[PDB]
This record gives structure tokens, sequence and C-alpha cells, in this order.
RNA sequence: GUGCUCGCUUCGGCAGCACAUAUACUAAAAUUGGAACGAUACAGAGAAGAUUAGCAUCCCCUGCGCAAGGAUG
RNA sequence: UGGUUUCUCUUCAGAUCGCAUAAAUCUUUCGCCUUUUACUAAAGAUUUCCGUGGAGAGGAACAACUCUG
RNA sequence: CUCCGAACGGUAAGAGCCUAGCAUGUAGA
């Protein structure tokens, strides 16, 4: 059927740590790049992460060649409507990637104010982003096919600015 | 005595033997005792005719053998 | 490219995380 | 619209607020000319306005399960799930004597077992009567204290089951 | 016989490493050899 | 609550009769306690930190101040009052302070290890407010 | 009719206070009919002494099925009401037991193509 | 306690006949308490092709319902009748009504071979018990018996029912001459 | 300890009380039901005495309750615990003469099970089937006759704690003897030698012949019966 | 038949006539399915005085 | 936190020694989109056929199926 | 020579391993039969389940009471 | 003389309108 074995992410997704801890879950997660069951990695990147898993299938994944978890790229980190459009993979790349990619998902009761959990809770008790910007506002094909990307849109446009 | 068979839905089909002038309050006590529910809360239809609590068995003319579609209130 | 190793785990986390 | 007043507010003793009667009855009763009139719109106010207007005691009637008004609101107050305050507020009312019937019925089926028998125990000196609806639809005079004594009984009350967590007996040994 | 068992457990069933990070391991979190 | 053996239990057990009494009936309310404002499993916190606070009051009766007989402690540990594995875990050195007996259970964890529950503050890291969710607190 | 209302709710509350002070007393008669049975079995009379009768609910008034009558039993979910309804004394022909089964040639237990059972019930 | 292990299976059994049904998506039948089908709306036109189950649903609802009323015999005797006849006299007739009025005949007929065994013990018993001066009053029926073959009767299907019910679990998320010679 | 009862407590909720994403487990663990009601059936109360606990091994979701203990208890001690249990019914009917009978259905089929009442009621009458044994001919089967927990794990005369092969003396047997003898029928081994021995129906069955009495007239094994000449 | 107002149709049942008009497309912001429990001191026992204050 | 140092050495305490070393599909959540062959009103299975038949060479539903059944190219 | 218990896991069981006894499948037989499953029981052998027996491995409770010799 | 059966082979066929008990818990800036 679909069977993996080690999962094929970036190194900004494997946690900013020479030593990590994956856990397998065989045939799972019901992974939505292919329609198939795939070994669903999940592990820890470090200190005040996200802690999140494997989203992609397995040989969706390697035709495109991106991450398993932020799904971008393989060594630039430009999305895949960037990365198709072009050397223009050397420019648009940045190192030293942002905590945000590993940062945990926003508490619900911070943003209607009954915030009872305190100092204790994990999730970030933050202000969310502008819902006017087509930033937040992507989906699961129009992330990995280059077809309607706003990341890719913004990225070939601020590229000529001065 | 006429044997009537209460056979509902789902397996829930008893034989219920009753006399001919008998009403329609004393079989459903019986049709209790074999189903196992209180006899107020049964309700006899036959094709969204539901019976009355007054009415003797002689005057709907049921047979031996005449099966009636259970219902419960 | 994948390479295990026979170390033990007790003793890894504890000095990575250290 | 059918499912629950209030998105999540409080819940029943056992399961949902709104599956607490038998659900042969709160079937017949979700399609009804009086629920249905009744259901569109129903607030905490609006609660003690259409049980005052009905004088009624009863439940199913006639060959179809035909609920009372006195069933219908104390589904739509179930669905409802109103505070303690609220509850208490209409037990101890003496602008009608259905009103403080309809406060009861909410009382034994969601209270705890000590306020069960907290609040209907000043219900028993009670010597008014009241019309219930019997079987075949007639009418039938029952008193304020033979209702009341009813919800202490044995579970036999117009679609309703719950037990109290002992008996007067047992709680005797532990509280007043 | 440890393969045809294998197969058989897997049939009746249904019915540390290291990774050398060499796709873009250059300065983004540096000094992971192993991974 | 019911005694469960009906075997006439020794002196001591009336020494000890209000404070288990007391034990036993704020368990009873907290386990009448409704599933609101606990998240998912923060409802069973109060069922082992009754549990925890129960076993330490038989031990300490037991060990500590040693008033109690050893008849009337086998006759505690047989009717519930504490658990015979809760007071063999603090007889050793290791663990004097656990939390719960499920979280030094070594297959409970996916990774493998105990929990953050038999792990002292100054050996941790230095931010960090985390609670036991399978014990109940550290 | 205020004056004969109070009398009734005394009537009823009097009632339900005798009500329940049977109910804690109906588990010391429980003891009690305990204690008396007791000691009219061991030095009351030797057999010489019953004082009771044969008080069962529902009544126990049968017949006997003619030749092949159905065992028709009349259900064990009701037997502590003790209606009218259930005292009728159920062996009659219902459907096919009017015949009398003896003049026909060999055997008829059932014409409906499922006798599984093989049976007569002489051995 | 039992009796507390025993509401605690009749709850989960009950608890999954509601899932079933609701991961059916027919919203107009109800399951009982006393682990039975209860239709509410009597609707029959061609809702009723789809309400019939087959013979492992049923024989699931018949075991619960079997196995509520050895709990729920024990539930009496914590309140209501006790101490003389309430586990003899009830698992009496819980042997003898399994056979005789509760229970299945439709999910197997080999049931009406352990049914007429447990029969043949209650003669058995009776004509042993009613020699003296006991006669013809209904007595004491001990659960020893009609306990031992209905024992033997889960003992039977609880290898069984997870192959029976084990593909009708598996389907709501798996989703199911002579010519030759010539 | 009573972790179990508060994770039954949630069963119906919406979404937020054990039912988030565990209501698929919930319906797919119980699937595994009648080996479960097989153990309920297994670990009978057992009524000559009362109410007795049993261990559990359930289900986190709380969709599963596993009465894991094996009853065994001691065939000679299993034998006049029914026996005293026999003569205490026999002797119930010659005294009380009412049959005060429970309805079958102990309630309607609209009630929830409500555990917590029966949980701690602080009523449960022991004198059950208990039968008064006198201290002068039952005096060495005084307390080990009384209750299923010295039945398997006495620890007196030792006999393996968690029921293994029990060992006795010979007048703790032999006061035994005198309880089983109002029901037993041990005479000789020759009562049911030549027409009710198991050896014996062998030759009812392969010849085809019936015992007037012992079997139920099995059929032959072979199919040609008689006739062959005239 | 019946005729909606609001939600401009027409119905021929009593209950499909009033669930056509509050519980349909045009009802969202109209008086939506999603009500609100009042005061159960303030709002709550003036509606019982109220309520004795108009009938006597 | 638990026990001990011929420690500072008071017995108020401090320092060290020995054991205990990484639980958490992370929330009481936020939303996101809709399905009865179900009622009601309209007409009411044709008051009419000349190819003569099957077998194997691609999938949904009822059912527990190593029985079976409807539709199929 | 030196340990009463208890829980985990590794084999063979030809002992009424079970002093008692279920279901399914396969190959042959009978009765009904009207499409089929649920059917009736005679023979034989293949699984599943309720369980168990000796003998090494790892924890807990006084292992120390000193058991046989 | 007391041996008690269950399902399938069954309600059609369609036109316009109306209302509902359900489910997922994401990477992204
Ligand atoms: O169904 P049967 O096999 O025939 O058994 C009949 C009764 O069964 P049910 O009618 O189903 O209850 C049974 O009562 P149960 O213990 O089952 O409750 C006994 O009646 P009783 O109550 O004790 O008197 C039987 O024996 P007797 O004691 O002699 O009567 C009686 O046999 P009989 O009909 O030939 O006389």
């Amino acid at each position: 059927w679909e069977d993996a074995d080690f999962p094929i992410l970036c190194q900004t997704c494997l946690g900013e740590n020479p030593y990590i801890r994956m856990t397998k879950e065989k045939y799972g997660k019901e992974c939505k790049i292919c329609a198939r069951p795939f070994t669903v990695f999940r592990w820890c990147p470090g200190v005040r992460m996200r802690f999140k898993k494997t989203e992609v299938c397995q040989t969706c994944s390697k035709l495109k060649n991106v991450c398993q978890t932020c799904l971008l790229d393989l060594e630039y980190g430009l999305p895949i409507q960037v990365r198709d459009a072009g050397d223009m993979l050397l420019k648009l790349a940045r190192t030293t990637p942002y905590y945000k990619r590993n940062r945990p998902h926003i508490c619900s009761f911070w943003v209607k104010g009954e915030c009872k959990r305190g100092e204790e809770c994990p999730y970030r008790h933050e202000k969310p982003t502008d819902p006017d910007d087509p930033l937040a506002d992507q989906n699961i094909k129009d992330r990995y096919y280059g077809i309607n990307d706003p990341v890719a849109d913004k990225l070939l446009k601020r590229a000529s600015t001065m | 005595m006429i044997e009537v068979v209460c056979n509902d839905r789902l397996g829930k089909k008893v034989r219920v033997k009753c006399n001919t002038d008998d009403t329609i309050g004393d079989l459903k006590k019986l049709i209790a005792a074999q189903t196992g529910t209180r006899w107020n809360k049964i309700v006899l239809k036959k094709w969204y005719t539901i019976f009355k609590d007054h009415v003797s068995l002689g005057d709907y003319e049921i047979h031996d053998g005449m099966n009636l579609e259970l219902y419960y209130q | 490219y994948a390479e295990p190793a026979h170390i033990n785990d007790f003793m890894f986390e504890q000095q990575r995380r250290t | 619209m059918a499912n629950r007043t209030v998105k999540d507010a409080h819940s029943i003793h056992g399961t949902n607020p709104q599956y607490l009667v038998e659900k042969i009855i709160r079937t017949r009763i979700y399609e009804s000319k009086y629920w249905k009139e009744e259901c569109f719109g129903l607030t905490a106010e609006l609660v003690v306005d259409k049980a005052m207007e009905l004088r009624f005691v009863g439940g199913v009637y006639g060959g179809n399960i035909k609920p009372t008004p006195f069933l219908c609101l104390t589904l739509k107050m179930l669905q409802i799930q109103p505070e303690k305050d609220i509850i208490v507020e209409f037990i101890k009312n003496e602008d009608f004597k259905y009103v403080r019937m309809l406060g009861a019925l909410y009382m034994r089926l969601t209270g705890t077992a000590i306020d069960c028998y907290k609040y209907l125990e000043p219900l028993y000196n009670d010597y008014r009567k009241i019309k219930s609806q019997n079987r075949n639809g007639e009418f039938e005079l029952m008193h304020v204290d033979e209702f009341i004594d009813e919800l202490l009984h044995s579970e036999r009350v117009c679609d309703i089951i719950l037990p109290r967590l002992q008996k007067r007996y047992v709680l005797e040994e532990a509280e007043q | 016989r440890v393969a045809l068992e294998k197969s058989v457990s897997q049939k009746v069933a249904a019915a540390y490493i290291r990774y050398t990070p060499s796709q873009q391991g250059v300065a983004f979190n540096s000094g992971a050899k192993q991974r | 609550k019911v005694k469960r053996s009906r075997k006439a239990p020794p002196d001591g057990w009336e020494l000890i009769e209000p404070t288990l009494d007391e034990l036993d009936q704020k368990m009873r309310e907290a386990e009448t306690e409704p599933h609101e404002g606990k998240r998912k499993v923060e409802s069973l916190w109060p069922i082992f930190r009754i549990h925890h606070q129960k076993t330490r009051y038989i031990f300490d009766l037991f060990y500590k101040r040693k008033a109690i007989s050893r008849e009337l402690y086998e006759y505690c540990i047989k009717e519930g009052y504490a658990d015979k594995n809760l007071i063999a875990k603090w007889k050793k050195q290791g663990y004097e302070n656990l939390c719960c007996l499920r979280c030094i259970q070594t297959r409970d964890t996916n990774f493998g290890t105990n929990c953050i529950c038999r792990v002292p503050k100054s050996k941790l890291e230095v931010g960090r407010i985390i609670e036991c969710t399978h014990c109940g607190c550290r | 009719n205020d004056e004969e209302e109070y009398e009734a709710w005394k009537v009823r509350e009097l009632k339900r206070i005798k009500r329940d002070r049977e109910d804690r007393e109906a588990l010391e008669k429980e003891k009690a009919e305990i204690e008396r049975m007791r000691n009219l079995t061991e030095e009351e009379r030797r057999a010489e002494l019953r004082a009771n009768g044969k008080v069962i609910t529902n009544k126990a008034v049968k017949g006997k099925y003619k030749f092949l009558q159905k065992y028709y039993h009349r259900g064990a979910f009701f037997m502590d009401e003790d209606e009218e309804v259930y005292k009728r004394d159920f062996s009659a022909p219902t459907l096919e037991d009017h015949f009398n089964k003896t003049i026909l040639p060999k055997v008829m237990q059932v014409k409906n193509f499922g006798r599984s059972g093989r049976t007569k019930y002489t051995h | 306690d039992w009796v507390e292990v025993g509401l605690q299976v009749c709850r989960q059994g009950y608890n999954m006949l509601n899932l079933l049904i609701h991961r059916k998506n027919l919203n107009y039948l109800h399951l009982d308490y006393n682990f039975n089908l209860k239709p509410v709306k009597t609707l029959t036109t061609k809702e009723r092709k789809k309400s019939r189950f087959g013979n492992a649903f049923h024989l699931c609802r018949e075991v619960l319902r079997l196995t509520k009323l050895v709990v729920d015999s024990h539930v009496q005797y914590r309140l209501g009748n006790v101490d003389a006849f309430q586990l003899a006299d009830g698992l009496q007739y819980i042997f003898a009504h399994v056979g005789q009025l509760t229970g299945m005949y439709r999910y197997k007929y080999k049931l009406m071979r352990q049914i007429r065994m447990c029969k043949d013990l209650k003669h058995l018993i009776y004509y042993r018990f009613n020699t003296g001066p006991v006669g013809k009053g209904p007595g004491c029926g001990f659960w020893a018996a009609g306990w031992r073959v209905w024992l033997f009767f889960m003992r039977g299907i609880t290898p069984l029912l997870e192959r029976w019910l084990g593909n009708l679990l598996a389907r709501q998320f798996e989703g199911r001459v002579e010519s030759h010679f010539d | 300890p009573e972790h179990v009862r508060k994770i039954i407590r949630d069963h119906g909720d919406m979404t937020n009380r054990k039912f988030r994403h565990d209501k698929r487990v919930y319906l797919g663990a119980l699937k595994y039901m009648p080996h479960a009601v097989l153990k309920l059936l297994e670990n009978m109360p057992m009524p000559w005495e009362q109410i007795r606990d049993v261990p559990v091994l359930y289900h986190i979701t709380g969709a599963i309750s596993f009465v894991n203990e094996i009853p065994w208890v001691i065939e000679p001690v299993y034998i006049s615990q029914w026996g005293s249990m026999w003569i205490m019914m026999r002797r119930e009917k010659r005294d009380r003469r009412h049959f005060k009978r429970m309805r079958f259905p102990p309630f309607d089929d609209e009630e929830p099970p409500l555990d917590y009442a029966d949980n701690i009621l602080d009523v449960e009458p022991l004198e059950a089937i208990q039968l008064e044994l006198d201290p002068e001919e039952d005096a060495p089967v005084l307390d080990w006759f009384y209750d299923h927990q010295p039945l398997r794990d006495s620890r007196k005369y030792v006999n393996g704690s968690t029921y293994q092969r029990w060992q006795f003396t010979l007048p703790m047997m032999s006061t035994l003897y005198r309880l089983a003898n109002q029901l037993l029928t041990d005479l000789v081994d020759d009562n049911y030698f030549y027409l009710f021995d198991l050896k014996a129906f062998f030759t009812s069955k392969a010849l085809n012949m019936a015992i007037p009495g012992g079997p139920k007239f099995e059929p032959l094994v072979r199919d040609i019966n008689l006739q062959d000449e005239d | 038949g019946y005729y909606c107002n609001v939600c401009d149709c027409v119905v021929k049942d009593s209950i499909n006539f009033l669930d056509h008009i509050n519980g349909k497309k045009h009802q969202r912001n109209l008086g939506m399915s999603m009500r609100v429990e009042r005061s159960t001191l303030d709002q709550v026992k003036k509606r019982f005085e109220v309520n004795k204050k108009k009938m006597e």
C-alpha cells in the first residue's frame, strides 16, 4: 500500500538541536497529499515549540521535493509556485529560519478573554494575524501546487522593489 | 380464542391469545406480558390506523392469526 | 542518508538536554 | 432549532438536557402545534408568560401522542436550561398553581438529590386543586399535594423517569 | 522460516537513527553533523 | 460507606474514624463534580489528589508517627483506606513524594520514560510551569 | 370549601405520615416475620399447625392439549400485578388445534417445509 | 464491586447501540433501556428497507439483553425485594424465560438445543426439590444448572462473535459449470 | 480505586467531555463486547454470600470492563456452599408460603443505570442463604465455609494463596460430608452399572437398540437396520 | 398554500410556513436560532411581577 | 523531597554526599461547511407486439459470509 | 544443601492435559424442502475460545522463619 | 401430553417546494 521508513523533512522543521526524538505511526493520519495513509512522524522541535507531525504523503512529496511539515522546498525555501517560476532560488532563499514555523497555535480562550489556563498555557496568548492579507488564506493544494499561491506571488513582486 | 401475533419490527414478534369478546385493553396487557414493556406505552397500528383503548376485539373482526404491527408510544 | 547508531537513548537524551 | 437552546451552558445528570424525557415522547412533542408556535422563540421572560397562561397538568393523550402544554413547556425549559435562581423563583411564586407545578417537574428531573427533597417538601402543604388530562383526554381533578406526593413516589409520572440518589430513609442517616 | 513467520504474523494481524542533513544543512542550525 | 467486611475492626479505628470520614466525603463530593471546567483529564486530578492524601494519612500514622496498630493497619489496607502499592513505592528512598502510581509506570509514556512528576526542579529546565497530565501535579 | 380542603389535606398528610412510618416498620416486620416463621418450625407443632394456605398471585388454572396443540406460554414478564386478563386457563384450540389429529393418516406436525425437529414426545 | 462492574458494561453496551445507529445516520429509531428496538415515527414507506439488520446486530442486542437481566437482578436485590428469593427465584426464571419469553430465536436455532437442555435441568431440580412438603409451590431454582448452560453459550459465542460482528464494525471505517472444462 | 466512576460518567457529551476525538474509539474498542459479557457471568456473586469485589481491567476511554478473575473455589468447599444454600431454600418454603416474586424486568425501558446510588448505599443484607451453623458439629468449618475470599485465599494451613492446590485435614472434610449428604446420591458403584454406565450407552448407540430409560433413542450409525432376509 | 414574505416562497404546511420565515437563508441575521438566557433575578422576577400586575 | 557527613560546627541554619532525569494526536477551544425518499399539493403502474435462450474470456449497495442478491462494458 | 509467595515470557503437552465441555469449518449421511441463510443429528478430523500442567529469565513482600536432608 | 421459529423472496415508479440528528480539528504569514 503506502509505507515509509524515514521522513523527508527540512532542517528547519527538524528542530534546532542535533538530538531529537521521532514517533512513527504506520498507516495513519490520512495524508491529504495523495489521499493515502502514511507514516505520521511526530517530533519535538525544541523548548516551547509546536510539536507538529507529518502531513503530506511519502510518495506524493517525492515529486515536489519539499518539507514534510513546512512543504516549501528542499534547499532554497521558496514555495512551489516560486520554485517553478525560474539563480532565482539563490536570491529568494533565506538562511537562519524564523521560529514562527515551529511556533505553537494561539489560545482561543485568550482571544475570547477567558484564558483560564494561565502561565501554564501551552498555546501562544498573543494577537492573531490580519485576515485582510492573502497570506492567511491558503489551502491544501494551493500550497502544494503552484496554482493560486499567495506566498509565491509576493516573493516575485517584492524581488523587484528598489 | 384467537391467537393474535403482535409481530412488530426488529425481532419483536410474539403470540398473544385473547378471547373474542375481550377488550383491546386486555390485549395490550397480554401483549406486554410477552414483549417486556409497559402496557400503557404500546400503540397498535395497521397502516396508520391507531386502535382505541375501549373497543372489543369482536368489533374489529380480528380473527385467528390476524397479525398486528406493534409500536411504542 | 540514514546512519543508525548503537548508543544508549538514556545517555544521549541526557547529554543533549544538559 | 430543536437540538439545544444553549450552545454550552450546563449538562443533565446522565445525558444531554434535551434527552431527559423518553425518545418516543420527545419525537412526537417536537412536531406539535403548541410546540411549533413556541419553539420559534422562547426566552426566560417568555417562559413565564406561556406557563402562566396554561392551566393543565398532564402528558400525552389520544391515539396519536398529543403532548399537553405542561409537558411542552417542560421540554422548552429543559432545552433552555435556566439558572437555579430562576427555577427556585418559579417554585416559590404563588401567582399560579400551575406555575409552581411547572417548576417542580424541572426540579425533580434535573436538580440534585438534596435539592429535590428540600424544594418539594414545602409544596406538600398546598391544599389547592388542579385539572389533569387523563388518558382518554377527559379532565380529572388533582390536588397540589397529590401531584407533589406523586413526584416523590415511584417513577410513574407522565413521560418522566429520574430516580433519586437514595430514598428518604437512606438520606435520613446521612443528613436531615 | 523466520521470514515466513514474519509474513504470517503480518497476515494474521491484518486478516536510534541519525540521518546526515545533506539537503540544506549549511548554516541553518549549524553543527548538526549526524542529526 | 459500607465497610464491606462486618468483622469487628479493632482499637484505634475510632481514633481515625472522623479523619478518614472527612477524606471520604471529600472524594465523594469530588466524584459528583460535573465535567465542566476541566479540559480533558483535569477532572481526574482531584480523584488522585484525594487518594494521595488518603494514603499519606495512613502511612504517617504507621511509619512516621507509628501510633496506629498493625492490626488496624492491615484492616485499613484491606477495607480500601489506602492502596498497598502506593505505600510500597513510598517505602523506597528514591520515591517519597510521588504524585501518582500511573506516573511511575515505564510503559505508559510513548517515548518509554518517566513523567515530569518524578523529576526535581533543579535538574529540570529553568522556564517550566508544566504539570503532569497523567499524574496530576509535580 | 376552604375548611373542607384543610381537612382533606390533613387526611392525606396523616396517611402520608402513616405511609412513611409503615415503610420503616416494613423492615421491622420483615425481620419479625422471619422470627415468627423460625419459631413456628422449631417448637410450635410437629406437622400439626400450618396457619396458612396456597396464596399465589396469578392462578394456576390449566388444561390439556388435545393431540398436538402448541406450547403457548403466558410469558414471564408481569407476574405481580395479578390482573384478571391472565387467569383465563390458556388451553384452547387457537388456530389449528381444533382438529382431532387422529383421523389424519400418519402425522401432520407442520406442513410448511421447516420440520427440523423430529419428535412426537413419547420416548 | 460486581454490581458497579455490571452497570458499567450495561451503560457501555447501550452506548454502543446509540453510536452505531448514529453512525448509521437513521435518526428515527430509539434503542430502549431494556436493549430492545423501538421505532418512534412508525414510518415504513421506504425506511424499513434500510432498518433491517443482519444476524449479528440482533444477536449482539440479545446477549446484552440477557447480560442486563443478570445485572439488574442484583440491582433490584440492593433496593427492592431481597434475601429470600431475589437471586434464587430471579435467576430461576432468568434460566427459564431466556428460552421462553426473553432472548432471541432469529439469530441461531442451535440455541434451542441449549434451551431444551436448560429446560431439562429445570425438571431435574423441581422433582428433587418438591419431593417433601414443598409439592407444587414455585420455589428456589438455584442458579447452578441454568447458569451453566448459558455461560457455555457465551463461551462458544465469544470466539464466534469476533468473526460474526468483526466485519460489521469494520465496514464503518474500511468501506467493504461444464463450460470451464471446455 | 474510584477512577472508573469518573471516566464512564462522561458518556454522551457534545465533544467536550471524552467525546471530541474519542467517540470513534469508544464504539470500536467496545466491539470486543461478548468476551466481557462472558466474564460478567463467570464472576457471579455466588448467592450463598453477599456482594463481593472483583478485579477490573478497564479502558482509559471507558469502552470496556474486563472482570479478569477466574472463579476457583475448592470443589468440596463449592459443594457445601450450594449444599447449605439448597437446604435453606428448601426450609424457606416449608416455613413461608407467600411467594413474593419479583417483576422479571426490574425497570421500565427508559431508565438510566445511575450506579452512584448502589455504590455507597450502606445497606446490604448479608443474611441471605447463610445457614446458621451451630458451633458443636460445624466447629472446623465455622469461618471457612462463610465467604468466597477464604474459599480461595484462606492462608491458614496454607493452600496456595492465589487459588492453587488446596490441602485439608481429616475432620475438615468429615464435617464437609455431613452438609453434602442432603444433596448427594452416592451409595455404591453398582446402581448405575448395568443400564446407566457411560460405557454401556456405546452398545446402545452402535447396536441401535435403546435401553428402556437410559438414552433418548439415538439413530443408527450405519444405514442397514434389519429385514435382510425373511 | 402559504406565502413567505421575507423568504419569498410558498409552502403548504403550517410548521413549514413558520420554518421558512425563521430558520431559512434569509433568517440568518433576522433572529437566528442562537438565543440567550436573561437575568435570573432581574429580568425573570420582573416578568412574574408584570404578569401579576396586568392580571390583577 | 528523603537519609547521612567524626564538614562549618551551631544543634537556629548552611555546604556537600547517595536516590529520584524529560508525561502531554498538547485546550475548558476558534470556526469550517449540510445529508431523511420525510410530510404536504399536482397526474396515477397503461384500457395493445414478429428474433428462439446461456456460459467465462470492468465496480457500488443489503448481508456476518470461503451461502447468496440488484446493477453492470 | 539454604526462599514461602506473587506478576510478567519461552517450549512441549498424548495424563479423564478438562472427575465437565462450547462454537465454526471440511468430507460423507437423514428428515423437511419453495430462493437462501438461520435448520435435525449420526461418523471422522481441522481451527477458535473458556482453561490448565514441568522448566530455565526479570520485580515485590520478614527472606530470613532457618524447611527437607 | 406441554417441541415455543426468524429474516429475504414485500410495500414501488416521478415531477416542483419546504425543513433537519450529522463530520473534520492542519502546514502557511
Ligand atoms: O412450563 P412447564 O415446563 O410446564 O413448567 C410449569 C411452570 O413453568 P411456567 O408456566 O413457565 O412458569 C413451572 O413454574 P416456574 O418454575 O417455571 O416459574 C412449575 O410450575 P409452578 O409455578 O412451580 O407451580 C412447573 O411444575 P409444577 O410445580 O408441578 O406446577 C409447571 O409444570 P406444569 O405446567 O406441567 O404443572
